[PDB]
Parts: structure tokens; sequence; C-alpha cells
RNA sequence: GUGGUGGCGAUAGCGAGAAGGAUACACCUGUUCCCAUGCCGAACACAGAAGUUAAGCUUCUUAGCGCCGAUUGUAGUGAAGGGUUUCCCUUUGUGAGAGUAGGACGUCGCCACG
RNA sequence: GCGGUCGCCUCCUAAAAGGUAACGGAGGCGCCCAAAGGUUCCCUCAGAAUGGUUGGAAAUCAUUCGAAGAGUGUAAAGGCAGAAGGGAGCUUGACUGCGAGACCUACAAGUCGAGCAGGGACGAAAGUCGGGCUUAGUGAUCCGGUGGUUCCGCAUGGAAGGGCCAUCGCUCAACGGAUAAAAGCUACCCUGGGGAUAACAGGCUUAUCUCCCCCAAGAGUCCACAUCGACGGGGAGGUUUGGCACCUCGAUGUCGGCUCGUCGCAUCCUGGGGCUGUAGUCGGUCCCAAGGGUUGGGCUGUUCGCCCAUUAAAGCGGCACGCG
RNA sequence: UGAUGGAGGUAGAGCACUGUUUGGACUAGGGGCCCAUCUCGGGUUACCGAAUUCAGAUAAACUCCGAAUGCCAUUCAUUUAUAUCCGGGAGUCAGACUGCGAGUGAUAAGAUCCGUAGUCGAAAGGGAAACAGCCCAGACCACCAGCUAAGGUCCCAAAAUA
């Protein structure tokens, strides 16, 4: 089962990126290092 | 040197390129004549519409 | 049952050899690399060949059995 | 005669112009039957010609059938209006263009060869002539 | 002459055979070293110079394979026409593929050591 | 009408730029991958031969040959062995703000894009990275949800409610989406139009149909051709079943029968003749021949057909399947 | 229009790949069949025969090749005189036939659907007897003038009984 997800910056809680993931292959909430335009620096973004 | 080209055939029922070639040479009505330099371009135009014109020196 | 088809993609060459083109002009649309990008020519994400700089377009042969596009500024 | 398989069930009728691309000369046999016109030839016609030729030869000698009915042709049943897709495959033909050597024969005296080829030609739909191996 | 490094469509190739290591390149000796094998110092990496042209390597011979390929002729075809007009033919221009004469066992550069 | 189809991608049709239709010939899509993305480094396949326990055609192993005959998530085409195929390490560029200039294009959209800035991944560096070998994997607006917001806030401060940015809710699949919401009968029917479009007849075509032929395997005790004539081939006719939709829908009356006929000959009788598997009487087949003739009933609306009884014969067809 | 440079895979051709395919050589293997079985160890059909090889074909969805044309472009050359852009006003969205290149059809249709050129549509005139679409040819008018195109010249009926 593949579904679209939103990645939110853990620092400013800004819903920054849109992506998708296969729930079966990645049961746990995805986490990436992505640029946060509000803070203008790379930060940890976690799926909500 | 020179070429006297005279239109001996009508342009009705002819391809657009042949009609345009006649126009470019500057011929109008049938039996209309013109004089042009004997360049390669002019000779090529004459060859393109050779079946419609008669050419003299 | 038949009767389906996809819109034509208007592939092929978009600039003649010896023509002057501005930077970023598309030189060739293709699926895969039917022609390779030469000097000052980039290849897009979908194998489209475009000019990186202003200049005259030239289609050459890359070796024995491959073609190539280059853009030469004046 | 029918191909064991075909890449495509249905195929264009095509166009027959000019001489045959190849096979215009007798290759294996001593005598050959050359078509002087272009026309489709059905597997039924090939078989009829083959039977006539072989039976007159008394099943002696050897016979080669150079042509093969690669192409398929379809048709529409009576009472069917135009459209609604192409018709179902009906028969098999070989497009034969003038100059093609349809049949060859060997191992038989010349009179027998000529007579057998004459019978086969009358079965076929094209005008033909007899040719000897060079 | 050898070793690096390139340009040019293999006419640079492949196959077969012959010669050489003076130098150089190589095989070649080991794993202590940085480094490594989804196991193996075979490879990669490192240290060294006991032996060999055996191999690679370079030079040479060869047209067997591959490659390049003229002319002539023909198919096709633009234009102008004709016919008994699915097709076929005529004039003029263009002109292949195939087949063949033949070419070709490379040439044009830079650098270091001789 | 029924069946099929409706949007997107690939090929052929497509006539060597591009584009190009048919209820033309073939297939796919409504996804998938947290690596199957990025980068650095490294590697080269499929099959075959030979040898080798289980092990057999074919499991794994070794040498040689082997230029791609493999693989490339997924259809096909194009491309890729300087890899885009395969393995490993580290990573998240599957980045944010954009974007000269192009392609495509009625619009709406769609496609490519160097390059600049910010902050990064990998790499020593060069440099590469704005997803994946490329081309499908998608849906306008309105309306609503969620988050952010130095925007507005109907006297003023708030509030309510809006705006802007982000993103979600479409088999709106009839896929440029009529409405949030919708199936049928009409022979009781009616109106506006069309021969733009069917049913009758005409026209074109002749696959089919009828008729006539070619070749001659066989049948005919022998003997292809008295007679019949396979497998095949070629024509004529425009009476059949059909195809097309060209005249007629501000009307061309549609079966059969009756009245009246007329015409074609591919001749049913009568007339002439050839061949005969023609002893004679009968015949069979073919040729010439259209002058005349070519029926009365039972059944059925019938044509047709069967039957009854006759006749020299009880012809086949055209004439708007002649003639309201 | 010529010159030059290009991109592309059609006609044709070809078998280098992929399908289809004929014959020959050989044979794995398969079928029968015997002996001998432990189906097992052989000897056979000129039985069917893969793969290889020799020869020979074939293709819209095959290509080692590959035109003629058409197309793109050139501060190019000759001739010619239109092209863009901005705005006002439209009509058109039933096309027909002929030639050529294809599809559908039956390699039928005055059929249907495209590409291409012409004519009709919106074009009178001459020829094809009559005959929108064919051939020649584009009517601003007057002439009881002349030369020709397609097509024609014995009479209807102009011109050769050349
Ligand atoms: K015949
Ligand atoms: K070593
Ligand atoms: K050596
Ligand atoms: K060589
Ligand atoms: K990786
Ligand atoms: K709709
Ligand atoms: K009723
Ligand atoms: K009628
Ligand atoms: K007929
Ligand atoms: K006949
Ligand atoms: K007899
Ligand atoms: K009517
Ligand atoms: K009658
Ligand atoms: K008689
Ligand atoms: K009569
Ligand atoms: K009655
Ligand atoms: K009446
Ligand atoms: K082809
Ligand atoms: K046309
Ligand atoms: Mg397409
Ligand atoms: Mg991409
Ligand atoms: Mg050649
Ligand atoms: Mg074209
Ligand atoms: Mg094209
Ligand atoms: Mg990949
Ligand atoms: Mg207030
Ligand atoms: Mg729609
Ligand atoms: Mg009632
Ligand atoms: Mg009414
Ligand atoms: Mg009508
Ligand atoms: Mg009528
Ligand atoms: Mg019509
Ligand atoms: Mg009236
Ligand atoms: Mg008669
Ligand atoms: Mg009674
Ligand atoms: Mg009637
Ligand atoms: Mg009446
Ligand atoms: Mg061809
Ligand atoms: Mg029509
Ligand atoms: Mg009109
Ligand atoms: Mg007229
Ligand atoms: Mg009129
Ligand atoms: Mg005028
Ligand atoms: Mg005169
Ligand atoms: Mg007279
Ligand atoms: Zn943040």
């Amino acid at each position: 089962m593949r579904v679209n997800i939103t990645l939110e910056c853990t620092s400013c809680k800004e819903r920054n990126y849109l992506t998708n993931k296969n729930k079966r292959n990645n049961p746990d909430r995805l986490e990436k290092q992505k640029y946060c335009p509000r803070e203008r620096k790379v930060t940890l973004h976690r799926e909500t | 040197a020179e070429l006297k080209i005279t239109l001996k055939r009508s342009v009705i029922g002819r391809p657009q390129n042949q009609r345009a070639t006649v126009k470019a040479l500057g011929l109008g009505k049938v039996n209309s004549t013109v004089t042009k330099p004997a360049n390669e371009a002019i000779k090529g135009m004459v060859n393109t519409i050779s079946h419609l014109v008669d050419v003299e020196e | 049952s038949n009767g389906r088809d996809s819109e034509s993609k208007r592939l092929g060459a978009k600039s003649a050899d010896g023509q002057t083109v501005t930077g970023g002009s598309i030189l060739y649309r293709q699926r895969g690399t039917k022609i390779y990008p030469g000097v000052n020519v980039g290849i897009g994400g979908d194998d489209t060949l475009f000019a990186k700089v202003d200049g005259v377009v030239r289609f050459e042969r890359k070796g024995r059995d491959k073609k190539q596009v280059s853009v030469y500024p004046v | 005669l029918v191909p064991k398989r075909v890449k495509h069930r249905r195929e264009f009728r095509g166009k027959m112009r000019g001489e045959a691309k190849g096979g215009k000369e007798v290759a294996f046999g001593e005598w050959g039957l050359q078509a002087t016109e272009s026309h489709w030839i059905t597997n039924r016609q090939i078989e009829a010609a083959r039977i006539a030729m072989t039976r007159y030869m008394k099943r002696g000698g050897k016979v080669w059938i150079k042509i093969f009915p690669h192409k398929s042709y379809t048709s529409k049943a009576i009472g069917v209006r135009m459209g609604k897709g192409k018709g179902a495959p009906e028969g098999w033909v070989s497009p034969v263009k003038r100059g093609k050597i349809m049949f060859e024969i060997a191992g038989v005296p010349e009179e027998v060869a000529r007579e057998a080829l004459r019978l086969a030609s009358h079965k076929l739909p094209v005008k033909t002539k007899i040719v000897k191996r060079e």
C-alpha cells in the first residue's frame, strides 16, 4: 500500500515537503534531512 | 548572356510551384515575353517550367 | 479491440545545420539518444538536445555509426 | 500449405509491381514454370497444380514448389455492412510477380516435364511459360 | 628503438605465423607496511629486484575473416507525357542495394628515455 | 437498434522533416521503488563446449569460445556494453526561490532548459545531483478539510469571517467535467426538419446467385471428352442473397390476384440438323430457330410448393419484383 | 530557382537481426520393430526429425543498406514582391470528382477514409455527340480582322478524299 505523505520540519513544525511511501515497506514514519525554506537550513523532517 | 523567355502554355491546372516560378520570372498573360540573364538560377527556373515556355538567346 | 493511439510527440530535429540559434534553444527531440550532444550542447531529462550557448548548429558523425550535434559561437 | 505460425493475424493486401525480387531462375530442377504476369496464388491453386504435375509424372522424379502462401487474406460474410473492423482470416495466398519460378521438376524426360508443367499452368490463374535450367 | 599520450569512420580491426627485451613495459618475489577479497595478496594496495621472453607487450610476414570500395548496368523515382490504365510504357533528370575491379595488416601529432 | 468505443502512452497505417483519418492492424496505463533515487569507486552479459556427488535437459563449480544473441520494475518504439546493465560505501538534489531561451500549441494546458542565489549529498579534485534509460501512471473551476501567514478585520479593540502560500477530498473513466440530486412506455400520439438518413422501386458494384466456358483426374467393361466430369482456372447476365446511400420523406402506394398485354432467348411444344454407349419405338447431348402456342382444378392471402386430371407443351425472365 | 550543409529510414533492394519458408547433407532426439531385457545393450525403416551447414525465397508492424522527392537553414546568388505584427468586419466547420500514394472493401462500387495536385464548388468559352469534377483555356467592353491551344480536316460541319 503506497500513499502520499507530508514531511514537516521538526524545528518550526512547517509542512514543507510532499512525497509518498509504501506503508508495508516503511511502516515507521519516514525521516529525512531536507532544506527548510522558513529557517533556510537543512533540518530533520518527519512524516506526520 | 541573355534569355528571351515566352509563355506558350497556360498556368491553369498547374502546380503552385510552377505558377510561382512563372510569376517570379515575371511572365503574365500567355504569349507574354521577358528577357533575363542566363544565370544558373534563371536556367533552373526555365528547366522547372520548360514545358510551359520557349527560350531564345 | 483496436482503435487506440497516443498523440504524436512532434519529435525530430528543431534546428537546421548551419542555423544560428540562441542559448537554450532545443536542437533535437528524441526517445533515447538517437543523436548525441556535442560541444556546447546539453541533453535534457527526456533526451532532448539543446544549445548551451549562442552559435551555429552543426550535425556531425561521432565515429563510424553515431551522430552528434555541436553549437559553435562566432 | 499454411504457415505454422504468423506474427500478425491480419495483414495488408499489398501491391504487386515490377518483376520478382528473386527466384526468377531455375535453381534445383531441370525445368521450371515461370509466371509471365503478377497475381495472387492461393494454397488451393498450388496444391491443384502440384497434384496435376506429380500425377502425370507418375510420382517419379522430383518436384519443388518455390512459392509459399505466406500472406493471409480476410473476407466479410454476406449480409454484413461495411465497417466494424477487419474481416476474419479466410485463406492464404502467395503474391507472385511476373518472372517468378513457381514450380521446378527434374528426373524426367523433356516431353514428360513439358506436359506436366502445362497441366499445372492450366490449374494456375497466371499465364506461364516453360524454362530450362541454365 | 622503446614507453607514455592523443587526432582521424577497422583502409586503425580479427585470425595465423616469426623476432626482442639493451633500456623501457612486463610478467616475476613477498604481505611488514597503508589498503583488500561479499572466501582467496587471483584482483586491488603496498615493498623488491631471483629468473624469463614463456605470456602480454612492440616489430615483422600474410588478404583467411572482418573493413573500405570505383566504373558499367539495372531497380526505384522528381518533372513532362501515353496506353488496352489493379498495371504498363515513352522522353528528360537523378540513381541505388546487390555484384564486382581494386584498396587495405594504418596514418597524422606531442613528450621521456635511446 | 444490439454489440463496441469515449481520457493517457507505444508501434504500423503515415507516402525517408513534422503533422495526417477510418466501428483500420496490434499492445499497454489509472502504478511501482525509501531503493529500483544521488554520488564515489568498482564490475560485464545470454548461451554453448568440456570436465565434474547428490544432480537428472536444466540447481551450484572450473577453463575456453562467445559484441550482445542478455539485462534495462512495468506495453511497444527508440537507446544503452565508454553503460542508462550489475555490485559495494556514504547519503536524501525524490532540494528552496527561480529561470535567459526554446519546443509544442486555438485556448486551457503540456515539454525541455543552460544559468543565478540559498543550503546541502557524494568525491581528493574535476565535477555530478531540481528523482528513476526515455516516452503513460492522470482531472479545470466551484465547494470543503488541514497547516502556515508581519495580509484584511464594516465606529474603535477584539471576534466572527475572509485573503495569500502549502496540501488533501474525483472510476467528475461519457475522463475540457450540464445539476448536490434523476429511470421507462406510447400502436391514442403530436410539432419542427431531412432523401444530410433507413424501408419499396430506380442507379453503381457483382462477392453471392443463374448461365456459359478452360484444363482433364476419374466414372463410363476397354475408351477423359456418347454421357457425367473432381481438384483448380476464366468469363457473361443483372432475374437471387448482398454492399453503397446517388433521385425521390412541402409523399415515387407497398405482396398476391384480375384486365391488358409487350419484349429477351439462356427454347417448354412444334420446325431443321450434328453426335451418340443412335438396331426399331423411345431417347440423351449439342447446334439453328422467338412464327405461333404454352390449362382446369383441391389447399393456402399467398409467390412458391404439393396434389388431382389433362396437354404437343403445361418454358425461363425483363417491362417501378409491368399494369391500384 | 540555383549553390551549399544538414535531419530522416520511405520506394527499391537485402538476409546482417526477428518472424514466415523450400530443397539437399548430417544427426541429436523421437517413433516403430526385433533379439535381450535389468528396457534394457544393440541393428533397422532411405518413418518423424531438433540444432548445425549448403543452396533458394519472403515481410505494413524485419533491416547489414538505402534513393528520387519533399523538409529545415544560409547577413549566399538571380528574379520577383510579397511576408510579419496591431486592430475593425466577416463567412466557413454537408464538399464532389479526376490523377497519383495507402488503408477499409472483394486489389467491387459514381463505395468509404486519409495524404497529395488539379478542376468544380464560386468559371463563362473550345473539344469529349449530349455530359459540374476529364483535355485546352480564365469572359472589363466593340469589330462582318489575324495567329494558335485541346481537338480536328469525306458529308451533316470550319478545315487534307494531303
Ligand atoms: K493459367
Ligand atoms: K604478486
Ligand atoms: K613475450
Ligand atoms: K587488415
Ligand atoms: K549506490
Ligand atoms: K459527457
Ligand atoms: K396498443
Ligand atoms: K416500385
Ligand atoms: K459478373
Ligand atoms: K462463355
Ligand atoms: K470412347
Ligand atoms: K419519401
Ligand atoms: K411476361
Ligand atoms: K437429336
Ligand atoms: K417462338
Ligand atoms: K385457389
Ligand atoms: K386503388
Ligand atoms: K518496410
Ligand atoms: K483525392
Ligand atoms: Mg505515436
Ligand atoms: Mg526524468
Ligand atoms: Mg553500392
Ligand atoms: Mg513525408
Ligand atoms: Mg513522418
Ligand atoms: Mg535502472
Ligand atoms: Mg471593527
Ligand atoms: Mg470529452
Ligand atoms: Mg391495441
Ligand atoms: Mg410531421
Ligand atoms: Mg442521398
Ligand atoms: Mg425513381
Ligand atoms: Mg458519402
Ligand atoms: Mg411536390
Ligand atoms: Mg440460341
Ligand atoms: Mg369445395
Ligand atoms: Mg409491381
Ligand atoms: Mg398507375
Ligand atoms: Mg518494399
Ligand atoms: Mg464518393
Ligand atoms: Mg455551397
Ligand atoms: Mg466550363
Ligand atoms: Mg450549375
Ligand atoms: Mg479576366
Ligand atoms: Mg491558322
Ligand atoms: Mg467542309
Ligand atoms: Zn524548519
